């Protein structure tokens, strides 16, 4: 399995919001058992009147949502960390290895 | 200076091709566009999928960093497969890519223009450039299976 | 994690001859003693049950 | 649809090379050796070109004696009538225990 | 209905604008987010 | 030219332990056998889970991965269709004629660890039930944390997955059949004979404690170590056991692991058998007359 993580910050007026991006709860953040898919949203963060700037996903990023944090230290800034699961089967490009360095790609 | 349309994956064995063919898997060739014009036959056939996919019959480029001799650069007929993401080809042919199997890449140059798609398989293509003109002598030789092979059927008696 | 259902190879299922081995491996049999007992008679199926890591015990602290 | 294709080679008289599709070694390997039975059969074999699809080719070169279609449902019907007879000789041992 | 449980506290608290984020009957700033009664599917093959 | 006739004899016949004979006939009958009675008769496995809230240690993805390999008992494997053979019931519920509902809850309130175990899954439908000793492990929990989730079974052919290959262990042997050269065996010394008994692997050759004479004793598990020809080879004899293996009389040592039963997986592999050696021979009718 590979588990990921996606941190932000948040320091008019930056805050997590809703910015309106399908599968998402009222505080801007996946709740968790939500299959994300590429290209989209894994962090509501916008401002006051409409001002959305979020943290959108790559072309070559999936996977679904296993916990999410939330953490403040003491300048007064919040913090937020999405941890996204997916388990992989070995493929046919895989790489093992040995202990003696017979290292090698999966071939069939 | 880069260039678009391009890939680059990694390479495994694969001894059912031929020599001058590659193996393009499905994710690849669903994405990869190659530009074309139309003609009085198809008509019906691209209006119903210009920009159409990676189908075979056309020809790519071939290269393995880093470039080491003239002979590293061959352009070969491409031919899809159901593979999970990886590119395959002969395993004897990859003595003019000086490389193995153990983790090398390959970088796949995709022409466009149809004055740089005649020219790839006339003077580029691996049914051309059969004589090593470094040494001149063969290029393609036997691997390290089939070699074992001949010899174990000519010895062995 | 857990011991495995079934073996990797031959597909003998043996998730269920696991506590039955630790309760023949609290006498004083041999590990190649216990494994007899539980009629296995391949080296394939008799691996799992050998070298298995029981991280569950360590893993149900918090 | 059309699972068995047939392709009649023209090179060399009284010769075949039947193909199937969606098949595997399992028949390839079973329909060669009842071939290879046969007293009019000189070449009988199974090719897999490519494993990524799954396509078997059987070639059949027989003599002038009968036709290289006529030489394949006696190799069939001689399997199919010889696992009749394996299932009757099981299915009375089973109930004799 | 969405819940916000405690670090190492144990106190179920609703952030709604929280602009700081602590827990009440604790001192701690560690909200991890509780699992709902979703249902997901996964194949075994 | 025409077909064959095999003759079988069954030495021993319990549940899963089917050990029988195969005799007058050729490798490719004992293993074109072999290779669809290990995957292509088709059982039942969990297929889809529907996990509602899980509390466990455990990742919700490990725990699909484990309950689609308990070994599910069919008795209907044969007579059901497969998830798209079955256009109808659209899935996900009991359609008895392709799919099986599955009710796992468990919940520990006490103070010590309860694990569930495979016999916990209860079946709307009592003829597909898992097999049952403790049983299978799934999850341990502690006090508070409880799993729930709906599992759908169906039919399917172990070829895609390995878990619905019922056939764990299934193989052959050619059983051999040894001769001794009676008039090389003087020439070695009794040392020599003993030498030549304590070489071999497995007990092979004995001795008569009456007149030290090689006596074949269970030729069967020869195992084909080439230890006791080439131990002569290097000696004072050479050529004295010439071991060459049988075109026929195999014997058969099938594995059931529980799921069906062992007389039921041979006969299933030849009813099978019989129908994939059907479609080919009238598709190819029209173009013979
Ligand atoms: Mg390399
Ligand atoms: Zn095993
Ligand atoms: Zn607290
Ligand atoms: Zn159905």
């Amino acid at each position: 399995e590979q588990i990921r993580s996606y941190k932000a910050e948040v320091d008019e007026l930056v805050q997590f919001g809703k910015t309106h991006v399908d599968s998402l709860e009222d505080d801007g953040f996946p709740f968790i058992g939500a299959n994300m898919s590429t290209g989209d949203i894994v962090i509501g963060r916008c401002t006051e009147s409409g001002a959305d700037h979020s943290i959108k996903l790559k072309h070559t990023e999936r996977g679904i949502v296993q916990k999410v944090v939330l953490s403040s230290n003491d300048e007064g800034k919040n913090f937020a960390a999405v941890s996204l699961r997916q388990v992989r089967s070995p493929c046919l490009g895989d790489k093992f290895s040995s202990m003696h360095g017979q290292k090698g790609v999966l071939g069939y | 200076k880069r260039s678009d349309h391009t890939f680059r994956t990694v390479v495994v064995g694969d001894p059912s091709l031929k020599l001058n063919e590659i193996g393009i898997p499905e994710s690849i060739a669903k994405r990869l566009q190659v530009s074309e014009h139309l003609n009085q036959c198809n008509k019906e056939r691209l209006v119903t999928s210009i920009f159409r996919s990676l189908m075979d019959g056309d020809t790519v480029l071939m290269n393995r960093p880093p470039s080491i001799h003239q002979h590293s650069l061959i352009a070969m007929t491409v031919r899809i497969l159901p593979t999970t993401s990886v590119v395959s080809l002969n395993p004897i042919c990859c003595l003019p890519f000086r490389g193995d199997f153990d983790g090398d890449c390959l970088h796949g140059y995709v022409p466009q223009s149809i004055q740089a798609k005649v020219e790839l398989d006339e003077l580029v293509a691996l049914d051309k450039q059969l004589i090593n003109r470094q040494n001149g002598r063969n290029l393609l030789s036997l691997g390290q299976d089939s070699l074992t092979a001949a010899y174990l059927v000519n010895v062995e008696k | 994690m857990i011991i495995p259902v079934r073996c990797f190879t031959c597909g003998k299922v043996i998730g269920n001859k696991w506590d039955q081995y630790l309760d023949l491996l609290q006498l004083d049999y041999t590990e190649g003693d216990a494994l007899d007992a539980l009629q296995l008679v391949r080296y394939c199926c008799r691996r799992m049950l050998m070298t298995h890591v029981d991280l569950i015990e360590k893993l149900l602290n918090y | 649809t059309k699972k068995v294709s047939y392709d009649r080679d023209t090179k060399i008289i009284n010769a075949a090379s039947f193909t199937v599709e969606r098949e595997d070694h399992t028949i390839g390997n079973i329909v060669r050796m009842q071939l290879h039975r046969d007293e009019n059969v000189l070449f009988a074999g199974y090719q897999l070109p490519h494993p990524l699809k799954y396509k078997i080719i059987v070639r059949i070169h027989t003599t002038s004696q009968s036709s290289p279609m006529q030489a394949y449902n006696q190799a069939i019907n001689d399997l199919d009538k010889e696992l009749d007879y394996l299932k009757n000789q099981f299915e009375a041992e089973v109930a004799k225990f | 209905p969405v819940t916000y449980v405690c670090g190492d506290c144990g106190q179920e608290n609703t952030l709604k604008s929280g602009d700081v984020i602590q827990c009440r009957e604790c001192g701690y700033r560690i909200l991890y987010k509780k699992r709902t009664r979703r249902v997901v599917q996964y194949e075994a093959r | 030219t025409y077909q064959r006739f095999p003759k079988i004899k069954i030495r021993e016949l319990k549940d899963d332990y089917a050990k029988f004979e195969l005799r007058e006939t050729d490798v490719s009958m004992a293993n074109a056998l072999r290779r669809v009675m290990i995957s292509e008769v088709p059982t039942v496995a969990i297929d889809l889970v529907e996990i509602e809230v899980n509390s466990s240690v455990l990742n919700d993805e490990f725990i699909a991965h484990r309950l689609g390999l308990i070994p599910l008992t069919s008795e209907r494997a044969m007579s059901m269709r497969f998830s798209r053979d079955c256009d109808a019931c659209d899935g996900d519920g009991q359609c008895e004629f392709c799919s099986v509902e599955f009710r796992l809850s468990s919940k520990c309130v006490t103070d010590q660890t309860l694990d569930v175990t495979s016999r916990d899954l209860y079946s709307a439908d009592p003829t597909v039930t898992p097999v049952d000793h403790k049983g299978i492990i799934i999850v341990k929990l502690r006090r508070g944390q409880e799993l729930k989730l709906r599992a759908i079974a169906r039919k399917g052919i172990g070829k895609d997955h390995a878990k619905w290959s019922p056939a764990a262990t299934v193989t052959f042997m050619y059983e051999p059949d040894i001769i001794i050269n009676e008039d090389m065996m003087d020439t070695l010394s009794d040392e020599e004979k003993i030498d030549l008994i304590e070489s071999s692997p497995t007990k092979v050759f004995g001795m008569d404690p009456v007149t030290r004479q090689v006596v074949v004793v269970d030729p069967e598990a020869y195992t084909y170590d080439e230890e006791v020809i080439k131990k002569a080879e290097a000696m004072g004899k050479p050529g004295l056991i010439e071991i060459s293996p049988k075109d026929d009389s195999f014997i058969f040592t099938v594995e059931s692991t529980g799921a069906v039963k062992a007389s039921q997986l041979v006969l299933n592999a030849i009813d099978l058998l019989k129908q994939k050696l059907d479609a080919v021979r009238l598709s190819d009718d029209t173009v013979e007359a």
